[PDB]
């Protein structure tokens, strides 16, 4: 069982107890990105001119 | 000391009182100002 106490900046749970844990932001950026692909559905005469 | 000081300034509520023999105090601030912490530290231990 776990407890996390934002208060207390502390962590418990079983045998381990982590305290001031501190987390900085990453860039979150990554590469090659998926790039979906755009497309509009549109009506279309057979015949045009 | 606790009892003296009690005595002395009736002000002090039993929620005003730590243990300054170890690190215990810090929790105990910690919760009865609701993780905000205090404004003046008036310290006079040392070490952690």
């Amino acid at each position: 069982d776990v407890v996390v106490s934002r208060w207390l900046r502390v962590t418990v749970a079983g045998g381990v107890h982590i305290s001031g844990l501190h987390t900085e932001s990453a860039p979150r950026r990554q590469q090659e990105q998926q790039v979906p692909i755009l497309e509009k559905f549109c009506f279309t005469p057979h015949t045009e001119e | 000391k606790r009892a003296y000081l009690q005595a002395r300034f009736p002000q002090l509520d039993s929620t005003s009182f730590a243990n300054s023999r170890d690190t215990s105090f810090e929790q105990h601030v910690l919760w009865h100002t609701g993780g905000k912490g205090v404004d003046l530290v008036l310290n006079s231990l040392a070490e952690e």
